[PDB]
This record gives structure tokens, C-alpha cells and sequence, in this order.
């Protein structure tokens, strides 16, 4: 049955504030997460004339009473259109050198397949991308059109040929889906073989286990940790590859983002169609039935009326059209900000690139739309242990050089801060300063 | 001289431009109806035995 | 048809109505399909082509040739059907350049040398090739320093009217 | 280069062609009749008695309002769009000016060193300075060094042969050191590094 309840915020939890005690992760796993951001509109636009009047003669006549609606309309729509292709450019089209994907080598384990593009389909996208891209639907069924199914189906609703009755069109992007899949690919090529290096600058060969040593200490884990536990890395991160194309699989509303957008535009144009056909207090919407039963100036107010009525809805829909444009162009600038500093760096900016620790990422493209997966470095299993901000020896105070002091009881070690490895306390490992007396808590 | 009319100079600028629309036109009047056979001897009053 | 009027291209419907039920609806409710009246077949009505049409100038003070677009136009001299259109006066080539006056769907055109306006699929950037090993890595012996600009608006001019 | 290319600096010239079009436009709008007699008011009502003068007026009001909202809309869709530039010029500066930022292509192209703002009519003009590696050598490399059976790593650093003898150099330049207990910290033993030499 149907109930109403409080809502709850969150899980109720703890942790105590305690003084001389902290918490050492000992364990961490990868994980990989999803984000996805729309990049692009469908581009359109619309013959005012045709629109508002259907080629009558008597009805140009009076919408040149109103000279520069036209234009002002038909220059928004455009300038929407123009914006498009630059959001799609800047997301994607930020190396202009294309490395070509290599064949599988050793990558240490790591296992990228469901990342590239896949070289026995017609369309080279990667398993991933292909996913995406079959669970999004268009109903922008082409742009020059074919005349099988136009002319086939008649009288069963469609779209397209019906905006071309009535002056409207679709067209094309200036760049298509499988250039946008060679850019992605490049982009990914660069990442596997180079790591950022080549966004930078040249691209540079790095051993890929040495590209990721490289993001472990960026992280703030030293990096012998990947070396001695290079296996259970990569195979976290090769099980959470494939996880996520099952989960993009099985959770339909994973794309809602991309099909909300094109859903939006799609209804606009419908609803200016059907705007269309009312009479706007008219006799009549349609012009041919205002000429025929009335004389010249009867059916000048009748159609002067329904010009008011058609161009109001024009001025309705453009408006709305470039409220939209205004953010697909603030999230297009966003992802590509995020290609930039999560693909072609590691950026340390909190919750930006995924949730934990950003380690790396990789870019597949989406229809209208680009999908970044995060990986991202998250401590698991952990540990309670006793700590003090210094150790007195001589009397002089040392601190960590580079870590925590923590002890088990019996023995104080020194550690890094995220990854429990407890060293014996050294002179090489202490910072020196100030006596034992200055210092609270000292042990 | 559509291109230059369109965007008010004598001179323009590399790049692509819409001028025009291209409308393709009817080329005859085609009306239909059924073939009725719907007539009542009207004539036959007037021509009546 | 009957009473039911308009301009468009009329052949065969693969379609079939109910025996009473003599027009049909698209979408947003236009009258299309319609019943011949006396030969009761469904008949598809389709409306005739619309698109714009744009004029590719390669610059006036280089030349005065252009090419001309159709947008949805079946090209059913130099004529070239593009998925943008159809392509009046432009020599399709094979090889690929860098885009300089778009049309869409990955075709731009440039005027190239004996000039003429030429289309081509773009070029989407230069081949490289990253020689991934994993024993062998690249490393700067030598730098450079390089100053670049961006540039952004700030604001607008401020304006006001007096609306009486 | 400014003086060179004068497309550089046509995102300024942009926002300027772009009012003044739209007062231009407001402008010359008022001049349509709207389906009136005429535009000129003084005409209407010169020839006109009260009642159709009125009715004519009517039109032309509703005529040059609804231009000055269409007007207005639209400065204030492009208000908004300076307004995003701006925030985000005011960002670059904060970050590029007046401190060192690592945002990857943020803040200029390569490793940001530092900026210098000019000024430019209705806009800010960004100078940044990058670091750029240029010629670089081809190197054998490894994971580690095994020493006496204990495994040592580079400190800051890779561990980069030439084809006797392997160098510990810093990461963006070639310049090889001795490899010491001093350049290099060790963990673990050399078997359970892959690829220790
Ligand atoms: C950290 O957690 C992982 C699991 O995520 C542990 O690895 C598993 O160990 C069991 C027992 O040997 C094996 O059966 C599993 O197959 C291992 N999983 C994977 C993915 O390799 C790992 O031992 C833990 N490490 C520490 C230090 O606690
Ligand atoms: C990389 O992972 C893929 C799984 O994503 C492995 O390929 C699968 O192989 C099985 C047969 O053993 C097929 O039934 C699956 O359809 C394949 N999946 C995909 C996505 O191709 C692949 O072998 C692994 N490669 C390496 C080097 O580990
Ligand atoms: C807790 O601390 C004690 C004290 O350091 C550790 O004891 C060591 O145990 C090994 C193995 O039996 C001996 O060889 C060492 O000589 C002991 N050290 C000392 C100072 O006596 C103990 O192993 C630590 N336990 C954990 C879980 O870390
Ligand atoms: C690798 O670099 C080393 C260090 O510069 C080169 O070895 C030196 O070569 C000079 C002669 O050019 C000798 O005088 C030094 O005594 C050598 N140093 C040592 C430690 O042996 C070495 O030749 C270079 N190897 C290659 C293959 O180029
Ligand atoms: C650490 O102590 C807190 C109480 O202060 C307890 O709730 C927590 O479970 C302990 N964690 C570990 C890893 O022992
Ligand atoms: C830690 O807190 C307890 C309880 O307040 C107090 O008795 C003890 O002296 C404190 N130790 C330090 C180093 O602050
Ligand atoms: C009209 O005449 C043709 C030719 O004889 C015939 O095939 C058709 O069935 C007739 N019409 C109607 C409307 O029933
Ligand atoms: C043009 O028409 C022919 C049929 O005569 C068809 O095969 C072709 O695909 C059409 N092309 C376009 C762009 O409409
Ligand atoms: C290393 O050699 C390969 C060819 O085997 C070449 O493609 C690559 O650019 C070279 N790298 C450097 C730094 O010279
Ligand atoms: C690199 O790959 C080769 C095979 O091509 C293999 O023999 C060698 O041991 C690998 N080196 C490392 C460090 O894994």
C-alpha cells in the first residue's frame, strides 16, 4: 500500500574524536565510476515564411509589416546552431595529434578492450562505446533524407518529413560519429602509451606500470606499493571495467541525461507544430480557408491575426531554444574542462574527477554527449592504532619526516599517511626541532 | 550578388552563407471525386411522357 | 481530394485504412495519406522539396567563383551529393585536408590551384604513432618556453531607453 | 602576432558588432507600419478623427513594445554570457596572475610558469608563459635496482639506462646522477619486483 514517512538524510554513523588515537587504512581497492555530461543540441532551424504562412501570397504580403522578425529569429536559431559544433570541438578536439590505438602489448596486466575500439565492427567503437551509443534513441531519423521510409509510411506519425512540410529542418553536425570515435581513440592511445605527457607537449613512451607509479605517488602512495602489488591491481581494475558495462547495461536511467536533452528538443519542435494548427481566435487556421470564403480586407484581419499568432509562437520557441543553448554550452565547457584536467592530467581537485583518489581516466563518446570513466584509488580495510606528534629522544623533539608516528602498544614505527608500512623510527626519517618540553603529547 | 545583397556589402568575406530558400513548385491542378452515378431523373420531369 | 486540399508529391501508400476512414495523420496531425475517390487505394502525400540553400565564397579578393548548397536536395556542373546537401560547382577529391569553409557531415571545402573550389572529406589531424614498449622511456634532454594568449570579453556596453 | 593575425582579437569586436546591431535593429524596427497607415504617429494622427486614430495607434504601440522586448530579452541572454566570460576571466587571473596554477591546459598550453594581464577595450588580454620539453632521447628503463637481494627505488626519479650504465634523473630533464643509497629508498627484496634488474 501506498505510505508516507519521514525521510531519513543518511545512515546514522560514528567515529570518536579521540585524542592520541588515529586510523591507518592497511587495504585500498580500485574503482571505477561514471560520469556523464551532454555536450551537444540537436542543430536547427526554421523558415519563417513557410511557417507562418504556407506560401500565401496575401499573408507575405502582411508579414512584411513586420520587417525584422524574420531576421532576428532566423539569426538566433543559426547562432544556436554555430554553437553546436564549436561545444562539440572543444570537447573533443584537444590533441590534433593522432596516435594510433597499438595492438595489444603488456601492459602489465592491465586490460583496456572494453576501453578501445573493437576492429570488427563497422563502426569503431570500443564495447563500451557501442553500449552507449545502441541505448540512447534519436528521432532525428537522418538529414538528407531517404525516400524508403518517408515515402513507405504515410499516416503513422512520423517527424521528420512532417517538419519539412512545414519548414522546419534538422541538420547535419559538421562532424560525425566516427570522427568523434578517431578522437576519443587518439585521446586514449595517448593515454595508455604517454600518459599526460603528450598533452603537454610530445608524447612520450612510459612504461604503462610506470605511468601508474607515477599517479600512486601524485595520490600520496609510495609507490613500491604498485610494484609488490601490481597483480591485485590490475585485476581490481580489470573486474571493474567490466562491471561498469554491465552496469550501463542493466540500469536503463544511467543515460537519462543524454535522452532528457534530446526528449526536450524534440518536443519544442511538436509542440510548434501544434501551436501551428490553432486559431489563435481566428475563423480559421488555415490561410486558404480565410481567403476563400472572404473578401480582400475580411481576410486581411483574419490573417493579420494569425500572423500575430504564428510569430508569437515563433518568438516562443526561439527564446526557449536559446535559454537551452546557454546550458549545453555550460555543460559542454564543463566536460571539456574535466577531458582536460582528468584525461590529460591528474587533477587533485576533490570530488572533480570521480569520488577517492584521482588516479586516471579515460573518455568514450556518447550520442550528443561525452562519458568519462574515473578511476580513482579508495582505502579499504584499516586499522586503530596509539600516535603522539613527536618523539623525545636527547631531549630534542623529532617529527616525521615524511608520515605519522604510530604505534601497537610495545613499539612506535613511522608510516605514510595513507598505507600502513611501519618502518623502524630512524634519524633518516626524522625532521629535528625544538626540545622535548615545547611539544604536548610528546612520548 | 545574393551573397552581397544578403549581407549588405560589395565585398564578402571567405565562408558559407544562406541566401536563399529553394521552393520546388506544383506543376498542375489535380482534383478528384468518385463517379457519383448519383442523379435523379431531374430531366425526365422536364421530359415527362 | 473531396475537401481536402494542399501541394505535394502523390504516390503509393504501402499503407491500408479502414473502409471508412478516408484521410490519415502524420505526427502532429497534417492530413497526408487520403483514400482515392474513385478508386479507393491509399494514396502517400509527401511534400515537395524546401530546403535552403548557401553560397560557398572562397573571398572575394582571392575569387569570384562560387559554390552553391541545397540542403535537402537530391542532386537526382561539378555535381556532388553530399549528406549536407547537394553540392553545385565544387570538385570532389580524395585526399583529405584540414577544414576551411565547412558544409557538414565531415565534408568541408577550400579553393586550391588552375583554381577551383574543391570538396573533401576533413582531416581530422596529423598521424602520429606513440612506440609503447615496456622496457623503454622517453626523456627531455632540452626545453623551451613559449607565451601564448587568451583572450576574454569582460563586458558589455551599457545602454538604456527611454521607453515613452 | 596581434598585429599579424587581426582575427585574434575578433572575440572583443564580436561582443561590440553585436549591440550595436541590436540597437541598430531596435532602431530601424520602429520604422515598419505593423499593418498601420503609417509609422509616422504625427501622420496618424494628422489625418485621422480620434476613433481610427486610436485604433492605429494601437497597433503601433503593440508594434514598437513588443520590439523593445524582444530587444531586452536578448541583451539580457547576452548579459548572461558576458557575465560567464567575466567569472571565469576573473578566475585566470586569481590563479594565473597571481599565483602558479597546475590545471592542465587551464591556464596556457604545457606547465604553467606564470601570466601577465593587459588591458583591451571591453576585455582582459592573458599572457602565459609555459615550460615546454622539446628534444628528448630514447632510454632503457627499470622498476628498480637490486642491490644485495633487497629491492631500491628511485627517490624522485626514474631509474634510466644507456646501454653500460644506469642513472637516476629527475623526471621533465636528462641529467643522470650516480645512482646512491641517497637517491633511492628501498622496500621489499628482489623477487617480488617485476622487471628489478
Ligand atoms: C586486500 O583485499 C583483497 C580483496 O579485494 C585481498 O585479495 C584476495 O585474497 C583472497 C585470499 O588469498 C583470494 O582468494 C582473492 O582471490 C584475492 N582477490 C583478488 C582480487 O586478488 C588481499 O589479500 C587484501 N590485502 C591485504 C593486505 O589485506
Ligand atoms: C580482456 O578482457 C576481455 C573481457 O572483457 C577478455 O575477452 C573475452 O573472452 C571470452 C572468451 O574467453 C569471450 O567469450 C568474451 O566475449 C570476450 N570479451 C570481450 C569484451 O572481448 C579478453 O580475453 C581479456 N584479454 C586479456 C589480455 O586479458
Ligand atoms: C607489536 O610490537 C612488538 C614490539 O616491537 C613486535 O614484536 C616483535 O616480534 C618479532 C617476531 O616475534 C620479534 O622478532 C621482534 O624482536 C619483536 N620486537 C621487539 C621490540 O621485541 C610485534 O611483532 C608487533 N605486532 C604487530 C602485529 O605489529
Ligand atoms: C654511459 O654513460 C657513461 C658515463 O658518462 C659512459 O662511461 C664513461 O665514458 C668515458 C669515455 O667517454 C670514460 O672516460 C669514463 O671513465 C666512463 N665512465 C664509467 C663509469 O665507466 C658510457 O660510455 C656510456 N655508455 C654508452 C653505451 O654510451
Ligand atoms: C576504532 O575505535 C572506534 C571507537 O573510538 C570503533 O568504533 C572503531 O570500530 C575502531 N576501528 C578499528 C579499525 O578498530
Ligand atoms: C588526551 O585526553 C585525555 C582525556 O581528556 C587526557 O586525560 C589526556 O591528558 C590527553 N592527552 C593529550 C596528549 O592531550
Ligand atoms: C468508376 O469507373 C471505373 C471504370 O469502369 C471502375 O473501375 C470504378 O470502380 C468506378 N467507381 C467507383 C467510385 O465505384
Ligand atoms: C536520390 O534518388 C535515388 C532514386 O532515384 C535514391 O537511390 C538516392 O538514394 C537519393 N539520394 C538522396 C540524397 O536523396
Ligand atoms: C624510440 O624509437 C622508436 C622506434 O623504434 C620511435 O618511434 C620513438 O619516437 C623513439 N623515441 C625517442 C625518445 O627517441
Ligand atoms: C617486456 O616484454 C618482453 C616481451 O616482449 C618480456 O620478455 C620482458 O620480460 C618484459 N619486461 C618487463 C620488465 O616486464
Amino acid at each position: 500500500s501506498i505510505i508516507a514517512y519521514t525521510m531519513s538524510l543518511g545512515a546514522e554513523n560514528s567515529c570518536a574524536y579521540s585524542n592520541n588515537s588515529i586510523a591507518i587504512p592497511t587495504n585500498f581497492t580500485i574503482s571505477v565510476t561514471t560520469e556523464i555530461l551532454p555536450v551537444s543540441m540537436t542543430k536547427t532551424s526554421v523558415d519563417c515564411t513557410m511557417y507562418i504562412c504556407g506560401d500565401s501570397t496575401e499573408c507575405s504580403n502582411l508579414l512584411l509589416q513586420y520587417g525584422s522578425f524574420c531576421t532576428q529569429l532566423n539569426r538566433a536559431l543559426t547562432g544556436i546552431a554555430v554553437e553546436q559544433d564549436k561545444n562539440t570541438q572543444e570537447v573533443f578536439a584537444q590533441v590534433k595529434q593522432i596516435y594510433k590505438t597499438p595492438p595489444i602489448k603488456d601492459f602489465g596486466g592491465f586490460n583496456f578492450s572494453q576501453i578501445l575500439p573493437d576492429p570488427s565492427k563497422p563502426s569503431k567503437r570500443s564495447p563500451i562505446e557501442d553500449l552507449l551509443f545502441n541505448k540512447v534513441t534519436l528521432a532525428d531519423a537522418g538529414f538528407i533524407k531517404q525516400y524508403g521510409d518517408c515515402l513507405g509510411d504515410i499516416a503513422a506519425r512520423d517527424l521528420i518529413c512532417a517538419q519539412k512540410f512545414n519548414g522546419l529542418t534538422v541538420l547535419p553536425p559538421l562532424l560525425t560519429d566516427e570522427m568523434i570515435a578517431q578522437y576519443t581513440s587518439a585521446l586514449l592511445a595517448g593515454t595508455i602509451c604517454s600518459g599526460w605527457t603528450f598533452g603537454a607537449g610530445p608524447a612520450l613512451q612510459i612504461p604503462f606500470p610506470m605511468q601508474m607509479a607515477y599517479r600512486f605517488n601524485g595520490i600520496g602512495v609510495t609507490q613500491n606499493v604498485l610494484y609488490e602489488n601490481q597483480k591485485l591491481i590490475a585485476n581490481q581494475f580489470n573486474s571493474a571495467i567490466g562491471k561498469i558495462q554491465d552496469s550501463l547495461s542493466s540500469t536503463p536511467s544511467a543515460l537519462g541525461k543524454l535522452q532528457d536533452v534530446v526528449n526536450q528538443n524534440a518536443q519544442a519542435l511538436n509542440t510548434l507544430v501544434k501551436q501551428l494548427s490553432s486559431n489563435f481566435g481566428a475563423i480559421s487556421s488555415v490561410l486558404n480557408d480565410i481567403l476563400s470564403r472572404l473578401d480582400p480586407p475580411e481576410a486581411e484581419v483574419q490573417i493579420d491575426r494569425l500572423i500575430t499568432g504564428r510569430l508569437q509562437s515563433l518568438q516562443t520557441y526561439v527564446t526557449q531554444q536559446l535559454i537551452r543553448a546557454a546550458e549545453i554550452r555550460a555543460s559542454a565547457n564543463l566536460a571539456a574542462t574535466k577531458m582536460s584536467e582528468c584525461v590529460l592530467g591528474q587533477s587533485k581537485r576533490v570530488d572533480f574527477c570521480g569520488k577517492g583518489y584521482h588516479l586516471m581516466s579515460f573518455p568514450q563518446s556518447a550520442p550528443h554527449g561525452v562519458v568519462f570513466l574515473h578511476v580513482t584509488y579508495v582505502p579499504a580495510q584499516e586499522k586503530n592504532f596509539t600516535t603522539a606528534p613527536a618523539i623525545c629522544h636527547d631531549g630534542k623533539a623529532h617529527f616525521p619526516r615524511e608520515g605519522v608516528f604510530v604505534s601497537n602498544g610495545t613499539h612506535w614505527f613511522v608510516t605514510q599517511r595513507n598505507f600502513y608500512e611501519p618502518q623502524i623510527i630512524t634519524t633518516d626519517n626524522t625532521f629535528v626541532s625544538g626540545n622535548c618540553d615545547v611539544v604536548i603529547g610528546i612520548v | 550578388s545574393e551573397t552581397k545583397c544578403t549581407l549588405k556589402s560589395f565585398t564578402v568575406e571567405k565562408g558559407i552563407y544562406q541566401t536563399s530558400n529553394f521552393r520546388v513548385q506544383p506543376t498542375e491542378s489535380i482534383v478528384r471525386f468518385p463517379n457519383i452515378t448519383n442523379l435523379c431523373p431531374f430531366g425526365e420531369v422536364f421530359n415527362a411522357t | 481530394f473531396n475537401g481536402l486540399t494542399g501541394t505535394g508529391v502523390l504516390t503509393e501508400s504501402n499503407k491500408k485504412f479502414l473502409p471508412f476512414q478516408q484521410f490519415g495523420r502524420d505526427i502532429a496531425d497534417t492530413t497526408d495519406a487520403v483514400r482515392d475517390p474513385q478508386t479507393l487505394e491509399i494514396l502517400d502525400i509527401t511534400p515537395c522539396s524546401f530546403g535552403g540553400v548557401s553560397v560557398i565564397t572562397p573571398g572575394t579578393n582571392t575569387s569570384n567563383q562560387v559554390a552553391v548548397l541545397y540542403q535537402d536536395v537530391n542532386c537526382t556542373s561539378n555535381v556532388f551529393q553530399t549528406r549536407a546537401g547537394c553540392l553545385i560547382g565544387a570538385e570532389h577529391v580524395n585526399n583529405s585536408y584540414e577544414c576551411d569553409i565547412p558544409i557538414g557531415a565531415g565534408i568541408c571545402a577550400s579553393y586550391q590551384t588552375s583554381q577551383s573550389i574543391i570538396a573533401y572529406t576533413m582531416s581530422l589531424g596529423a598521424e602520429n604513432s606513440c612506440a609503447y614498449s615496456n622496457n623503454s622511456i622517453a626523456i627531455p634532454t632540452n626545453f623551451t618556453i613559449s607565451v601564448t594568449t587568451e583572450i576574454l570579453p569582460v563586458s558589455m556596453t551599457k545602454t538604456s531607453v527611454d521607453c515613452t
